[PDB]
């Protein structure tokens, strides 16, 4: 997840639907957040 | 010569330096980037021929 956000495209949006479930809960809870600060 | 990188430089110069150019040539810059984003930029160009500064 972390190697997908940082090689987003230039100029481009992303988006993470359904967050809840990872939240919840390869998968993982903090790791997305700790991910999404790096 | 036009090999060399000093050639647009020169003209870029020359462009800048004497503003009111009658006789010019114009050099387009398009890029479209991805998801459809067209950027496009005129700069303009001293013409072939004989100029004077």
């Amino acid at each position: 997840l972390n190697h997908l956000l940082s090689v987003a495209p230039q100029q481009s949006l992303v988006l993470l639907e359904d967050v809840d479930a990872a939240f919840l809960s390869r998968l993982t809870f903090s790791g997305l957040l700790n991910a999404l600060d790096g | 010569p036009a090999r060399d990188r000093s050639y647009a430089w020169l003209l870029s110069w020359l462009t800048r330096h004497s503003t009111r150019t009658q006789h010019l040539s114009v050099e387009t810059s398009y890029l479209q980037h991805e998801s459809g984003r067209i950027s496009t930029k005129f700069e303009f160009i001293p013409s072939p021929g004989n100029h004077f500064i």
